RNA sequence: GGCCAGAACCAGCCCUACUGCAUUAUCCUGUCGGGGGUCAAAAUCCGGCGGGCAAAAGUGCAAGAAUUUUGGGUCUUGG
RNA sequence: UUAGGGAUAUGUGGCGUCAAAACUUAUGGGCUCAUUCUCGAUACGUGAAAAGGGUGUUGGUGGAUAAAUCCACCGGCCCCGAAAAUGGAUGACGCUUAAGCCCAAUUAGUGGUUGCCCAUUAUUCCUUUGGUAAGGGCGGAAACAAACGGAGAAAGUGUAGCCCUUCCGAUGU
RNA sequence: AUCGAAUCGCCACCUACAAGACUGGAGCUUGCUCCCUCGAAGGCGCCAAGUAUAUUCAUGAUCACAAGAAA
């Protein structure tokens, strides 16, 4: 349905001391599905990258940003993720979606499926929407052909949740057991 | 069964979802399982993502270039008049039939009950009414029946039912 | 199992919104017996006198997540002869 | 305390009802009065039409449809509680013929589906493949 | 005769009127196996009496040389002491599915031998069901939907044939025997089929004309 | 009648329906430069300059008296 | 974490049948075909597998030549490596548009906000019993025959408990 | 003949077949257009043998296995 994380942005710094007055009050994206979620992702860039830790920081806000009016675009998003077998590989992936979560949350199921990693061992490096010649994979360069068309061949129809059935007699519609 | 497509403009109707049966105009293609879709003239039916398991093309197919301004899809679908071709569709028949099913208060399945016996007495008079042709198997073996006065019309039965009526 | 509810799929009802619409509704299961014992309206229209027999009951609330609505049979549970038989639902208390 | 209604505003009086219990089951009739208390509905079909005498019926054991008459021409007030004291007789017998013959007409005064009366005469059996709980009634 | 002379004997002592009970016969041809069983064993626990039919064109899936060998997987294991006593093994494709369905029955149970025995399946469509009302199916069951048609798949009665099910040639024989007699049958029906298909277009024609939009209504017209 | 049934009302309890305050900008919508493609355009995309409310968002909080003439259940309580 | 019962709700674990729950949920994304110990599918449970391999398939990183192609390396699932003595075990059937693996959701870009099933658990109601138990009444208020509103009221550890209201606990070698 | 029974949809239009990368018919441009019966319906049954002017029903006394049994 709509994707599973939402986009935040988080702003917050270092709580001021006599030591460093006016910290300088890092800002930061993440995808995650919770402010809390966003909000721990947060002070691990910020122990991590800047040793700032959260007993000693402060949060400035934890707002969502929302996404574009929907249309189809060519997202790039660049992704790492943790192993143990190859230790942090790093990755450039192309997606078709309608919005930066659309696709984000869809990277995350893609590294899921293929390289079986699990969203904590993951962090997104960038996302944006690309114009259509820098799109690379023929996989995605295929869908901004025009005059693009397919039918709906090998399909499951099932009918209306109603209606299910388990009998319906042969060449009829009319079912038996329902 | 005819497979049609997905273009940039089917004209297809929703499946399932809380938008059910109604229509609306393929705009865009999202990689393989998802499409946009807007119908201008039903309002609700905006510009939203929705997933072609969702979606069954039908044979009309507004003229309109991927990701249109939805001025140049009102004006498009208002030429191409498909969905007043689709209204006397047989099928739009019964779905906008159906809907009518569903709100009947039982005086108006009476009035449903009423007619399909009408329908039914006269089509059994108007079948009964060839005798002239006879094909079922109460009147066909009866006909199969004829013929064998012989043995009926000659002398023994000539005077058993003489016999018989006279009793009667 | 805790025998006190029994579960009942009836015929044609196949979601939960379905149930909910039979919360309150009388059930009935209809078996008979050998000799022919007191009946209530006995000797006051003693044509209903016979074998057969019924165990009483009301829907509780919808089981399940398709059109599965669980019973209490008032003071008692229905035997459990009765798995997999013909229980009926009717349409009163109607809360129409 | 002394005559109020708890019943549903959705059985009035004119309402048709359909009778889900009782020796007449199935056969639709004309909700007419409700007694003093939270009594039991006084239904009346004109007898003529189902066979269905002035009986009481509460409220729960009978479905209220959404198409009512005009009994605005009828006298209810003839009907109290007194009339089913003591358990043919000409005390009931002609409070039919004050009734029926009174409601008949206000039948006959419709338009658009002038005639109920063929709907009154009907049954209503839950066929098989029915569902009635997704009904509008 | 099957029935004692007495439930002959009472049967007309009482007379009335010749009894059959309401029964499900579902067709069966390009069922999943696993599947068509599951839902028949739940409605064998709800009380319903099911005739399965054609149980030599369910199918499998997977290769054929495949599911040749789960079979013959299943001829290794019996009782190595006395085998009369030890597992027995069905080659009649019937047979595969009424034990499909049974091991998955609580059949060491009344109730679970009282629902087994309300089931009877067929090779073919034996005269005994061929005309009685409309076959059944079960679309949650079939193959156009449960298998992507890339896959391999078996029929029931191909892989059975190689075991020791040799009646195989006998069915095909009276498949080919009963669609021929039910097909001339059927087009010999198409002078009557087509008089009532126009009876009720002439008939709406003089039908009174309030009902008509009625049936226009509703949509029957 | 200390038995069996229904139906009304009362207290309590449970359940369900009914919604407001903030928030949006990495956004909205013009337009002009690119840029891109096509038979030709438009779009996806970057920048400048105007204007702004996507009027709704799967944003954060929610207190909205269910006989205050009408929501259900209590054979899970007692009258 | 267990006094005897009812309701609602849940935990761990689950919703193809066995077997209660998706009558096989979605209007969710990928990946996987496995021929005789029969691909895989409950942590603890080596209660089974390694080194090494694969132009099976699906991704990624680096470099290179220009209608697209080629070289090196690194993953995912699957396959080979993989041989035991009674017939036999994802628990059985079976599953392949999974009823398998990774990830994710709750009737689905349509409005946010609890899908469903099952505990001697939690919440609450009734009944019991024991307290480091808490509190109240106990100077008979007055009136009052049958015939044609009744009956109790004990200064008390323990009883058929003096009566009542309340609160917590309750399993055990 | 015990026997009083639980069951509650009938059919000589479903009760033939096949396909689902496809099944109304067709044209090149091969995904679009055009034609037809418009591609989403077994029939019937649900209280006047038929949709209209009718006609016994009670007291079986508000629920009770439907007190009913050849559609």
């Amino acid at each position: 349905v709509k994707p599973h994380l939402r986009h935040y942005q988080v702003v917050g710094r270092e709580s001021p001391s006599e030591k460093n007055p006016e910290p300088t009050v890092y800002k930061f994206e993440v995808f995650a599905p919770n402010f809390v979620v966003a909000k721990s992702r947060f002070w691990r860039m910020m122990r991590v990258k800047n040793k700032v830790k959260a007993t000693h920081g402060d949060v400035l806000s934890c707002k969502v940003v929302k996404d574009a009016k929907l249309v189809a675009r060519n997202y790039l998003v660049d992704i790492a993720y943790y192993s143990q077998r190859c230790g942090y590989t790093r990755m450039v992936k192309e997606f078709r979606d309608v919005s930066k979560t659309g696709a984000v949350s869809q990277a995350y199921h893609d590294l899921a499926s293929r390289h079986r990693a699990r969203y904590h061992n993951i962090e997104v490096l960038n996302v944006k929407s690309i114009p259509d010649h820098e799109v690379k994979h023929l996989s995605i360069a295929q869908y901004h052909a025009p005059n693009l068309s397919f039918p709906l061949l090998q399909r499951r129809l099932k009918a209306a949740r109603k209606d299910r059935a388990i009998f319906v007699k042969k060449n009829t519609k009319r079912a038996v057991v329902a | 069964v005819k497979s049609h497509y997905i273009c940039a403009g089917r004209l297809v109707r929703i499946l399932r979802g809380p938008r059910q049966d109604r229509v609306g105009v393929i705009v865009d293609i999202v990689d393989a399982n998802r499409v946009l879709v807007e119908n201008p003239e039903d309002a609700k039916m905006w510009r939203h993502v929705q997933n072609l398991k969702n979606v069954e093309p039908l044979k009309y197919c507004v003229s309109v270039s991927r990701n249109c301004s939805a001025k140049a899809l009102k004006d498009a679908l208002a030429s191409s008049k498909a969905l007043e071709k689709y209204a006397k569709t047989r099928t739009a028949a019964r779905v906008e039939a159906k809907k009518a099913c569903a709100a009947s208060t039982d005086f108006e399945r009476y009035q449903l009950r009423v007619a399909r016996r009408s329908r039914a007495h006269w089509a059994r008079k108007v079948f009964d009414e060839k005798d002239a042709k006879t094909p079922v198997s109460w009147h066909k073996v009866a006909l199969k029946k004829m013929q064998k006065k012989a043995a009926k019309m000659d002398s023994t039965e000539g005077a058993k039912r003489r016999m018989q009526k006279a009793i009667a | 199992q805790t025998k006190q509810t029994a579960l009942v799929r009836v015929e044609n009802v196949n979601t939960r919104e379905d149930a909910t619409w039979y919360v309150g509704k009388r059930v009935c299961y209809v078996y008979h017996g050998k000799k022919v014992k007191r009946c209530v309206r006995w000797s006051k229209a003693p044509a209903r006198r016979s074998t057969t027999r019924a165990l009483w009951g009301r829907v509780t609330r919808p089981h399940g997540n398709a059109g599965m609505m669980r019973v209490k049979f008032n003071g008692a549970s229905v035997p459990a002869s009765a798995i997999g038989r013909r229980i009926r639902v009717y349409l009163y208390p109607s809360q129409i | 305390s002394p005559e109020y209604t708890t019943l549903r505003k959705s059985c009035a009086p004119g309402a048709i009802a359909i009778i889900l219990a009782g020796r007449f089951r199935g056969r639709r009739a004309v909700i007419l009065k409700q007694l003093p208390h939270n009594g039991p509905l006084v239904v009346s079909g004109p007898m003529k039409y189902n066979g269905v005498p002035i009986r009481r019926i509460d409220s729960r054991y009978v479905i209220a449809t959404s198409t009512t008459v005009d009994i605005s021409s009828v006298d209810t007030a003839s009907i109290t509680a007194e009339v089913f004291q003591r358990p043919v007789s000409d005390a009931r017998a002609q409070l039919q013929k004050k009734i029926d013959a009174a409601l008949i007409a206000a039948i006959k005064k419709d338009a658009q589906g002038k005639e109920k009366a063929g709907y009154l005469r009907s049954v209503f059996t839950v066929k098989p493949g029915d569902a009635p709980h997704r009904w509008n009634w | 005769a099957f029935p004692s002379r007495k439930d002959a004997s009472r049967a007309q002592r009482k007379s009335a009127k010749k009894h059959r009970p309401e029964i499900i016969v579902i067709d069966l041809k390009d069922h999943v196996l696993g599947r068509a069983a599951a839902v028949v064993a739940k409605q064998l626990l709800l009380g319903k009496k099911i005739t399965v039919v054609r149980c030599e064109q369910l199918n499998i899936a997977g290769t054929e040389i495949r599911n040749k060998i789960k079979y013959l997987q299943y001829l290794r294991k019996r009782k190595l002491t006395n085998p009369t006593k030890g597992p027995f093994h069905h080659r009649a494709p019937s047979d595969v599915f009424v034990r499909t369905v049974r091991s998955m029955l609580p059949r060491y149970t009344k109730r679970g031998m009282k629902a087994l025995n309300s089931l009877v399946a067929y090779e073919g469509i034996p005269p005994n069901v061929v005309r009685t009302g409309g076959r059944v199916v079960i679309p949650r069951a079939q193959r156009h939907v449960c298998y992507r048609s890339e896959r391999p798949y078996t029929v029931l009665g191909n892989m059975c044939k190689h075991v020791g099910w040799k009646y195989s040639d006998v069915v095909a024989n009276l498949e080919k025997a009963r669609v021929e007699k039910a097909s001339r049958h059927h087009e010999k029906q198409a002078k009557l089929r087509d008089a009532w298909k126009s009876a009720r277009k002439e008939a709406l024609a003089k039908m009174p004309k309030h009902n008509v939009e009625v049936l226009k209504k509703f949509g029957y017209a």
